[PDB]
């Protein structure tokens, strides 16, 4: 009987750690879906979808070329500086 | 198939069920451990009584009885020593697992925090692809289905 | 009963004995420091 | 009234007991100061609103 | 309050424990800064849209 109760005592010890192992293998499993290797079924897939929709607007509404934007910014800055120079010169 | 987005809320929601279940399972472990510790305390306490009984046996010149009392105690010594080994061994397993759960829940809440971050930007992307879509009907290339068509009419 | 005790242990983990010992030690040092100040001031 | 007359021992317990109230007093003081910011800002808004 | 009075040993543990929060603080700070770029750009678009 001393062995039986001791065996029963051990039985519970492994059951708890067993279910901890059951939890251990069943908790990071879905965290496994998130993959640093970009192999995630959904997390990586969902980001790719976001980029896909971004391209949809890129083709639908192509942005102005950087040169015209740079020239736009440059001329605007030159125009801003030209206007700024005019104000200070007039208001000097 | 069901939308993965709906699963995100459910998947973490279902994680809580196991997270609490793990919490419940862990609690059962410690209670039994303390019960074992209390049992160990009782056995050594009982073993001490034999020494106390043996302490009153050697006196008055009757050393013979003290031999039996101490010999009987050795039976508890084996139980006490044997149980002590079990108690020390189980300490390593309980200590390591407890820290993991604190880390795991921290990851879970952090994962849930990220889950919301992408959901908002996701729906922003859903809006982003669903707002200029009809503005896409208006085409500078004169390919508009209605706006260009209506002007031609 | 022990099981429910563990429920509060995980739910409301107690401060570590070192911080409690340091808390008690510093509090005792603070108490002794305050006690020394009172007697020195009130000497 | 405990330290006087040479019985400094009792004063230790009386002051040690006070430290229990000091924690409550100090803890409550932190709560009181924190709530001041929220009450002050909201009151001005209602006048504006 | 640990290093003072010559008990530098306790200060080591207190500061060592803080490093655990430093990792959380530093790690969280990186996340906070990264998310700033995404929130800022989207807000302007809605006003334009």
């Amino acid at each position: 009987e001393r062995k039986y109760l001791e065996l029963k005592s051990q039985k519970n010890l492994y059951l708890a750690r067993l279910k901890s192992a059951i939890a251990a293998q069943k908790i990071e499993e879905i965290a496994g879906n998130l993959d640093n290797a970009s192999a995630s079924s959904l997390f990586e897939r969902i980001e790719t979808k976001i980029l896909e929709l971004e391209a949809e607007r890129e083709l639908l509404n192509p942005p102005p070329s950087p040169l015209d934007k740079k020239f736009e910014q440059w001329e605007e800055q030159q125009a801003v500086e030209a206007t700024l120079a005019a104000m200070k010169a007039r208001r000097s | 198939q069901e939308a993965p987005e709906d699963l995100l809320e459910r998947l973490l929601g279902e994680m809580e069920l196991e997270l609490i279940e793990l919490r419940r399972a862990l609690a059962q472990t410690i209670a039994t451990f303390k019960s074992t510790e209390r049992q160990r305390d009782a056995q050594q306490l009982i073993a001490q009584r034999w020494y106390e009984k043996a302490q009153a046996a050697l006196d008055r010149g009757n050393e013979q009885l003290a031999r039996e009392a101490l010999g009987q105690r050795q039976s508890y010594q084996s139980h006490t020593e044997a149980l002590g080994k079990s108690l020390g061994e189980q300490r390593a397993l309980v200590e390591q697992v407890r820290g993991q759960l604190q880390k795991l829940e921290r990851k879970y809440l952090e994962l849930k925090s990220q889950k919301n971050l992408y959901l908002a930007r996701l729906k922003s992307a859903i809006a982003a692809q669903k707002i200029e879509e009809i503005a896409g009907n208006l085409d500078n290339a004169s390919a508009s289905s209605l706006f260009e068509r209506i002007e031609t009419k």
